[PDB]
């Protein structure tokens, strides 16, 4: 009942550190924007952007409540959404199997109707 | 009791990670050129599948160093064993429901291909009907 | 008792303001505004009277759409679009592609922004339009509409406020497997009358889906290639369009069986030095660490959970022997435990997997395949 009480603070420290990294990086987003306000900037050409798909960033640092993190926020939502989507699919299947009877009895009555009307056409 | 704290702090933690791993990579393209930050849906995908693949690679740093040695860690083993045993609905109770819905749809259009031509031919035996 | 909502239609003629056609559309304009009683016993009369009455079903779609009524209830236009939309035909053949794209973009800008919870509002409408596309492609004369609406339907499903690992809700993924098996049912069918451009998804909206975390849509993307391998063999594959699925087969095989994934070329296109600079900052520092880790994620052959839950059930129902002592298999844990730890003791209590790992995958890969229950996932070698 106490290991989770330490896991709480191990979560709190690193979520605060990631918040502070995000605030500093977002404050350094607009650093070279004030030098010349252009705000379109088309050339992101392939000779230099292909370098960016070769080096990552923001590694972990062994305290790691980012490890268990990603599973208890994925494999709860997947199971919960499946247990709702079965309910909606069975509701639609029940209503369409209700509609197949109500509009397959009609295709008999109209056939035997135009049969007797063709008889009255033949007798004129 | 003391798991909804885990779930809500958990979702906030995942969202902060997800936003930081995008902004900290756009900062590189800010610093490399002068201003030069637009990119369209041709190369947005090439920047996005990598951030899919890196977080998916960090996913498999548990199933080799946490679920080899069968411990009895209260917060971190039995919940992962009770809950990753789930997603057991992937077979017949969800896959062939998608088959059965199409198998109902096929009969439902077959029972209209009759009725449409049936009424379009039943028109011509009611204006032909004299007075 | 249940025919004089049809003989009253046949009495004068169709395609004019008769008794039922005014009545049902007045009930639809009454049911959105919450002053009338709740429509759960009014909309069955609507879905009955509007099944295939094409001169009327081409008139609810052009009226009750495009956000002008959507924000009012939305708990019943979804049901209407479950009703009429699987039964429709076009006759204004040029004025439809410029309508459904606008309609579902106006779905999407309200679906995932306010409320911040996809509570079954976007993807069921995509599933219903995707059900309509079966009705369209089954006939003739308008498949060129269908296999042009389908591609930007999939390119609208794969925006990443829906599909990825932060929050998923699954409503992308089975809608996508419907969106791909409609195309493969178009693929397996005879009487080829279309160009190859219509039926290959392309590396911008399929290379992102194939790297997901749920097993069954990876099985659907396997089912695509195992069925579209037919009929693409006839076209000359000398670098026209078939290069794309050569890339896709030669990284799926490099991913799930042929473990040469580290020092190969650009596997998804990610230039795999990314792997050499992401493997070298993670833990459990034992020797077999390059080939053990990056092989699978959450469900297919080596590093998974479905492997051991099929293997432990596999050997508890053949020879009740010493059970497995750990969790997920690897290249090293199975070796360094069940060879130098149960060499003589517990020798012949196994499933005749006499070799190491290279035959341990095969004695479940010939178990997923032949017994027709779990999946059909056999694109390992071929």
């Amino acid at each position: 009942k106490d290991v989770l009480d330490v896991y709480i603070k191990n979560l709190e420290n690193q979520i605060g550190n990631k918040r502070y990294f995000l605030k500093q990086a977002q404050g350094a987003i607009d650093e070279i924007t004030k030098r010349s306000l252009d705000t379109e900037g088309k050339p992101v050409n392939s000779e230099v952007f292909t370098e960016l798909l070769r080096k990552p960033m923001f590694f972990s640092e062994r305290a790691d409540p980012i490890g268990f993190s990603l599973t208890s926020n994925f494999l709860s939502l997947r199971a919960q959404s499946s247990s709702e989507w079965l309910s909606l699919m069975n509701d639609q299947s029940v209503d369409q199997k209700a509609m197949l009877l109500l509009q397959n009895n009609i295709n008999s009555d109209l056939k035997e109707l135009l049969r007797k009307l063709q008889h009255q056409m033949t007798i004129m | 009791k003391q798991w909804e704290r885990i779930q809500q702090l958990e979702k906030e933690h995942v969202e902060v990670y997800r936003e930081l791993l995008i902004t900290l990579d756009r900062l590189y393209l800010i610093r490399k050129h002068n201003h030069a930050v637009i990119l369209s849906h041709t190369q947005q995908r090439l920047l996005e599948i990598r951030h899919q693949l890196q977080i998916n690679l960090e996913k498999t740093a548990l199933l080799i160093r946490l679920l080899e040695k069968p411990d009895n860690t209260n917060v971190l083993f039995t919940k992962l064993q009770n809950l990753l045993e789930e997603s057991n609905s992937l077979d017949y109770e969800l896959l062939q429901s998608l088959g059965a819905q199409s198998s109902l749809h096929k009969q439902l259009i077959e029972s209209r291909a009759e009725r449409d031509e049936l009424m379009s031919k039943l028109i011509e035996l009611s204006s032909k009907f004299p007075k | 008792k249940h025919l004089y909502s049809s003989i009253i239609l046949i009495k004068n003629s169709r395609d004019e303001s008769s008794s039922p056609y005014e009545w049902c559309i007045w009930q639809l304009k009454r049911c959105f505004a919450h002053q009338i009683e709740t429509p759960q016993e009014v909309i069955p009369i609507i879905i009955s009277v509007s099944s295939m009455d094409n001169k009327l079903s081409s008139r609810i779609i052009q009226t009750f759409c495009n956000l002008k009524y959507l924000k009012l209830d939305e708990l019943t236009l979804k049901k209407v679009c479950g009703g009429i939309l699987p039964l429709w035909k076009p006759e204004l053949i040029s004025g439809t592609r410029e309508f459904f794209v606008k309609f579902m973009a106006s779905i999407f800008m309200w679906s995932t922004r306010d409320g911040h919870d996809n509570n079954c509002t976007f993807s069921e409408t995509c599933f219903y339009v995707l059900q309509m596309i079966t009705n369209w492609v089954l006939d003739d004369k308008l498949i060129a509409l269908g296999l042009t609406l389908l591609h930007d339907m999939q390119s609208l499903l794969t925006l990443d406020k829906i599909f990825n690992n932060a929050t998923s809700n699954r409503f992308s993924t089975m809608a996508f497997i419907s969106s791909l098996d409609i195309l493969t049912q178009l693929s397996k069918q005879t009487k080829s009358d279309y160009a190859i451009q219509y039926l290959i998804v392309g590396p911008d909206i399929m290379n992102k889906v194939f790297s997901s975390d749920d097993p069954l849509l990876l099985s659907a993307a396997c089912r695509y290639l195992v069925a579209t391998k037919n009929k693409l063999m006839q076209y000359p594959s000398t670098n026209k369009f078939v290069r794309m699925q050569n890339q896709y087969i030669m990284d799926l095989t490099n991913y799930l069986y042929r473990n040469k994934v580290l020092s190969s070329k650009s596997l998804f296109g990610v230039s795999p030095d990314f792997f050499k600079q992401i493997l070298e900052n993670l833990y459990i520092p034992t020797a077999d660490f390059k080939n053990a880790k990056f092989f699978t994620i959450t469900g297919i052959p080596a590093l998974s959970y479905i492997c051991i839950i099929i293997l432990r059930r596999l050997e508890t129902a053949e020879n009740t022997k010493i059970k497995f002592t750990s969790g997920i298999i690897n290249e090293e844990t199975f070796n360094n435990f069940f060879r130098v730890h149960h060499d003589e003791i517990g020798q012949h209590g196994w499933i005749k997997g006499v070799n190491n790992i290279h035959d341990l995958r095969v004695k479940i890969l010939m178990h997923l395949s032949n017994t027709a229950n779990p999946y059909r996932d056999i694109a390992a070698f071929l």
